[PDB]
């Protein structure tokens, strides 16, 4: 989600 | 050897983008300053783009790539090219399994950009 | 020499995927045999991916990469790099104008896929 | 209600063309007859032109746009435009996301031709 | 009727794509603010894109396509239409000859971007 830093 | 490890200019914006080729799920992650920094996941046999990012090397430019399939790392090689001394690309090959295609995610860094 | 020309082994399908960095509009040819088989076209200074597609190399092998900004033809860098004897990559650069920074339309192919 | 698909008049040439505007990268897919005829892929928010190309619709001339995120199908709107009684435009746009810009990918199909 | 001509919410960036239908060289030029922001030029009978830009309203938002071939103007059909009330399409035709099929150069603009 954000933790991780998920990104595109 | 250690691989898929680049020392790049120090604040500098790049380019990393994945492809995937593996009936298995691609997590690849990106470090800087031994810090993630992006972390892109997804499924394809056909080279698709699984993730697309701009980010900064930071103060240390040491930005680095993992990828790992249902928790195991892959087995990675890595290589850097520089074109006409300016343009740089850093390149990284993954293997999930047995076949040693090694494309089952693909990473590639480029810079500079703009 | 001649630039963004490449011998593929025949019949063998390849991705090819284009990034911007400039403020004039990129558009990238993709031929295939001497037959344009794919185009992008876009504008961005951040690395935008304008394309990626998929493509077969046909009966020749033959891959040529174009880039023209307002009709006029880039001046293009280009190489081959192959990592543990598998894993290819061609690279091109190209430059729109007077900076030679060469990123201005970068276009990466790699193959084998799947 | 059905979005993207379209009935042109059968065995005319058309026109696609997708523009991307999202940090997600964008798949297009063309059916023709309800099998895929095309397929462009891009990221960009700026409006690249992922994609262009020029399909034939066959003795059905039924057309369908699908676009997907990384394998997640995205909502569709769409509707077809003639001007003068002759010049006709299918519109499609996309949203992939929370904002509700159904900017993501849209697809442009136009015809007749030449 | 005045054909051509729209008014765009001010300030706000929209793409302007060109496409061509025509054995003679269309000429495309893009006003905004009543100034010519940019003008494509180019020669297909196969539905080329002969230009693709990404401009800005400006503090009127007034945008205004006008369509010449070798000094010759061509006659324009345009219209303005809007899905799900956020998704805009401007859409222009152009007539260079005597056919009346109104696709010599074919003009979308489409907002918003991003
Ligand atoms: C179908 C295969 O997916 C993996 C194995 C599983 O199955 C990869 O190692 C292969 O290279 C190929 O992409
Ligand atoms: C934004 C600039 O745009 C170009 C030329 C015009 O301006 C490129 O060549 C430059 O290197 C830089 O990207
Ligand atoms: C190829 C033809 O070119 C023009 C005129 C000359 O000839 C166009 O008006 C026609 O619509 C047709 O595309
Ligand atoms: C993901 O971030 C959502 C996404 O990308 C934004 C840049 C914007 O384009 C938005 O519309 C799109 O859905
Ligand atoms: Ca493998
Ligand atoms: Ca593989
Ligand atoms: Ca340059
Ligand atoms: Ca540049
Ligand atoms: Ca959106
Ligand atoms: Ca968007
Ligand atoms: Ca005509
Ligand atoms: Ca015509």
């Amino acid at each position: 989600k954000k933790c991780k830093l998920c990104l595109k | 050897a250690t691989q898929g490890v680049f020392t790049l200019p120090a604040n500098t914006r790049f380019g990393v983008t994945a492809f995937a080729n593996s009936s298995g799920t691609q997590t690849v992650n990106v470090l800087v300053n031994n810090e993630t920094a992006a972390t892109f996941s997804g499924q394809s046999t056909n080279n698709a783009v699984i993730g697309t990012q701009v980010l900064n090397s930071g103060s240390s430019g040491k930005v680095q790539v993992q990828v790992s399939v249902n928790g195991r790392p892959s087995d990675l090689v890595s290589a850097q090219v520089i074109l006409t001394n300016e343009l740089n690309f850093a390149l990284v090959g993954s293997e999930d399994g047995t076949d040693n295609d090694y494309n089952d995610a693909v990473v590639v860094i480029n810079w500079p950009l703009g």
